[PDB]
């Protein structure tokens, strides 16, 4: 999660986090690529038939 | 609109998108503190039968107690409460190291000289204050008891003194002061003045001439650990609702529930492997409670092609929907899905969801 | 009012190895079946502890106090009474005074003009020959009164009391633990944790300490107490499923 | 946040933000590295089958 | 599922579902 | 004349040329401290608007004038924003603001309900309730002139 | 540069430079990760031919 | 080691600091930005 880990339930902390820009969006995209790729692995091995 | 803005485009492609992570706001703030018992007896300080006089004001040390200033402030028996170093309202908030109380009886005419940075007879002979006087001053009148019809001559004040003494300095020298050039020997003589003169208080005296009992509660700053300060307010206990709980000065959020764990008599905290708080002990009723920060998730919008349709679905990843209306129903291993109908036919996957569930656009 | 107990012969002190003593609770926290690493003041395993005997014998010397001192006493009939802590002990500076009797625990912080041999002449208390002047007192502590066994029980030591003294940022911390043992003179082969007793905000410095035990000559029971020193070492405390420290490991002992 | 005023509170919390981004960018980097090794064996397993 | 935002997602194929592929592969080759 | 801290005057400065050099080099200003812009570059920039705030205070309470600080002056009568951009000018004016009989024309707010918003103006003089007991009318115990 | 003097702007400029390198450091590493996966697919086509 | 000697009005001691301003700091006596050393001033009205 974007801000729960670093500035959880704090309104003040989320203000300074937003100034860093697209670090939040880029990181979330990185994890999604790994998660989706795992289903490709299982499908590639067992779904031969 | 959330997806259309996050993707920064006016076209939305078929698939599942991640946006708008979900949380739950708490309701209120709860504070728990012990039964506060160790209060020092200010009653015997205020209601003492006889106070010391201005020439030899008594110095008493107050330690390791709860100085409840609310009873002092709200009482109407006081005539004035001028308190210079700190705000009178925040006396019970900041915790202090030590407090020294000076109790004396003076006239109402010299009440001005008690204030710091002031000039007067008692401001220059016996009672001196520094330029940064942080202590807190209290004064009230007790004419009915203090005044004597024949004159209570027990009290005395410094008439003539050799020099202006430093703050918090008490002198016992009652020697015959030598105001004149020639030395004074014996008990009396030329230019031989007794340093102390007697107060006479009578009910016929007006405001200013009447006896006023003045006490100052001076204190010292942070050269020893703080032990003397006022009470800590406590409120009622609540459970099964996540709140901003504050136990013994620690703040956090989560639902307070009954825990069957057994601590040690002196143990206070409960912690897990990951080094975070998961238990707490009520400082009034000794019991073991379990904490759980109120839950949270995100939002996964399942939509077909924009040209084909505009209807969407919302799935909260790994979120139970018994608490969903904060933001058709179906509960699955991946969470609770709303907006889509569950059928019994089995087709090929088109939009994966999780745990074998695959959504699609079909009649 | 005191009488000097110079009637003692000087003997060298014997050394003993502290097998597994010196472990206590660093902080008030509950951890269930975890292994936590903590760096703090501790008594090293297999350390040289000093052996003192009191019989005929009256050993009340002055010992240095630095980074806390661990005290243990294999005692019957409770000859040991208390301790004093201070840097001058001549009424120039405030001195900590700890005394335990059959009545109650007493703690005083005043410039006590301590004598050479502070003691309580005794079975009932008769002479409080410990101090003379109590003029400038800052803190006083009294617990709830009780009654203690003053009878002179004989035989091998049946009770073992372990006490730890340590000062952090002016605060005075004391830890207490009692365990029944059946041995001749040495510490038992076993493990035990020392629960905290009480914390005091005395806010005074301490450099040396002294123990406490017709006018000339006396016979006392044979009681032996050990004195040791603490230095900063790192331990690996092993908590159980119930919250009691069950084992500990000294990192600097051996390569394993 | 509750011990220091807002004039310099952002100075102290800045180190936490700088540290925690460092602690989070590190974690994802190994997940990118580790997933590459799994895909190396996943493709070999698909060939074995 | 965790405290500080960390979440773990279930696989698309259930552990029982992949057991059907293995039986199908072994039944065909037998 | 300069009014009190609670009657501080705000003056709009616009559509003019501001030669800060003569102010910059004049020793008649005892204290010269700038926060947002270095003092030498005020003559090299163009601003959309200029605000001037003038008042009179003691010579030993200019410390609280710094933005974001705490105290009675920074809490009850004058509170600057966190991101203040400007300069602070101070100078002694005893000969024109002090009299032997007492220049009691200068008043300051001693107590208020709570903290003030940035750039707050208030001419309220209503009596505050210090004690728990309600206070009405115009005078009472613990009911002091604000 | 146009607003503050040399000493004050030095602190402000140093704040950007630390962030700017981290922006390029993140970018260059991801290219290395992705180019390794392209290399694996490049050699899979050379074997096929 | 270097020593610089001169006399300034007591109200203007703060102008000598490096990075500070003032007419003296502009066209009478100034310091570089990376100046290393100490600045000392004391009262001398009894003689000067």
């Amino acid at each position: 999660d974007c801000t729960m880990y670093i500035c959880g339930d704090s309104t003040e902390c989320s203000n300074l986090l937003l100034q860093y820009g697209s670090f939040c969006t880029q990181l979330n995209r990185a994890l999604t690529g790994i998660a989706v790729e795992q289903d490709k692995n299982t499908q590639e091995v067992f779904a031969q038939v | 609109s959330e997806t259309k803005c996050t993707l920064k485009s006016f076209t939305v492609e078929k698939g599942i998108y991640q946006t708008s992570n979900f949380r739950v706001q708490p309701t209120e703030s709860i504070v728990r503190f012990p039964n506060i018992t160790n209060l020092c007896p200010f009653g015997e300080v205020f209601n003492a039968t006889r106070f010391a006089s201005v020439y030899a004001w008594n110095r008493k040390r107050i330690s390791n107690c709860v100085a409840d200033y609310s009873v002092l402030y709200n009482s109407a028996s006081f005539s004035t409460f001028k308190c210079y170093g700190v705000s009178p309202t925040k006396l019970n908030d900041l915790c202090f190291t030590n407090v020294y109380a000076d109790s004396f009886v003076i006239r109402g005419d010299e009440v001005r000289q008690i204030a710091p940075g002031q000039t007067g007879k008692i401001a220059d002979y016996n009672y001196k204050l520094p330029d940064d006087f942080t202590g807190c001053v209290i004064a009230w009148n007790s004419n009915n008891l203090d005044s004597k019809v024949g004159g209570n001559h027990n009290y005395l004040y410094r008439l003539f003194r050799k020099s202006n003494l430093k703050p918090f300095e008490r002198d016992i020298s009652t020697e015959i002061y030598q105001a004149g050039s020639t030395p004074c020997n014996g008990v009396k003589g030329f230019n031989c003045y007794f340093p102390l003169q007697s107060y006479g208080f009578q009910p016929t005296y007006g405001v200013g001439y009447q006896p006023y009992r003045v006490v100052v509660l001076s204190f010292e700053l942070l050269h020893a650990p703080a032990t003397v300060c006022g009470p800590k307010k406590s409120t009622n206990l609540v459970k099964n609702k996540c709140v901003n709980f504050n136990f013994n000065g620690l703040t956090g959020t989560g639902v307070l529930t009954e825990s069957n764990k057994k601590f040690l008599p002196f143990q206070q905290f409960g912690r897990d492997i990951a080094d975070t708080t998961d238990a707490v002990r009520d400082p009034q009723t000794l019991e073991i409670l379990d904490i759980t920060p109120c839950s949270f998730g995100g939002v996964s919008v399942i939509t077909p092609g924009t040209n084909t349709s505009n209807q969407v679905a919302v799935l909260y990843q790994g979120v139970n929907c018994t608490e969903v209306p904060v933001a058709n129903v179906f509960q699955t291993r991946a969470g609770c899905l709303i907006g889509a109908e569950y059928v019994n036919n089995s087709y090929e996957c088109d939009i994966p969801i999780g745990a074998g569930i695959c959504a699609s656009y079909q009649t | 009012q005191c009488v000097n107990f110079t009637t003692r012969t000087q003997l060298p002190p014997a050394y003993t190895n502290s097998f597994t003593r010196g472990v206590y609770y660093p902080d008030k926290v509950f951890r269930s079946s975890v292994l936590h690493s903590t760096q703090d003041l501790f008594l090293p395993f297999f350390s040289n502890v000093t052996w003192f005997h009191a019989i005929k014998r009256f050993d009340n010397p002055v010992l240095p106090f630095n980074d806390g001192v661990y005290f243990a006493s294999t005692e019957k009939s409770n000859i040991i009474r208390g301790w004093i802590f201070g840097t001058t002990l001549d009424s120039k500076t405030q001195s900590l005074l700890i005394v335990n009797n059959a009545t109650n625990v007493v703690i005083k912080v005043c410039e006590f003009q301590f004598f050479n041999d502070p003691f309580l002449g005794v079975w009932m208390e008769s002479e409080f020959r410990v101090y003379s002047s109590a003029n400038n007192c800052t803190f006083e502590y009294v617990s709830q009164p009780f009654l203690m066994d003053l009878e002179g029980k004989q035989g091998n030591f049946k009770n073992l009391s372990e006490f730890v003294f340590k000062n952090i940022d002016g605060y005075f911390k004391i830890y207490s633990k009692h365990t029944p043992i059946n041995l001749v003179r040495g510490l038992p082969q076993g493990f035990s944790a020392l629960e905290p007793l009480v914390d005091l905000p005395i806010g005074i410095n301490i450099t040396r300490f002294q123990t406490l035990l017709s006018s000339s000559g006396w016979t006392a029971g044979a009681a032996a107490y050990y004195v040791g020193y603490l230095q900063p070492r790192t331990f690996l405390l092993k908590y159980n499923e119930n919250g009691t420290i069950t084992d500990a490991v000294d990192c600097a002992l051996d390569p394993l | 946040l509750s011990r220091l005023d807002k004039v310099e509170a952002e100075v102290q919390i800045d180190r936490l933000i700088t540290g925690r981004l460092q602690s989070l960018q590190t974690y994802v980097t190994q997940q990118l590295i580790r997933a590459a090794e799994i895909r190396a064996s996943a493709n070999l397993a698909a060939t074995k089958m | 599922q965790k405290f500080n935002g960390l979440n773990v997602l279930p696989p698309l194929l259930t552990d029982e579902m992949i057991a059907q592929y293995t039986s199908a592969l072994l039944a065909g080759t037998i």
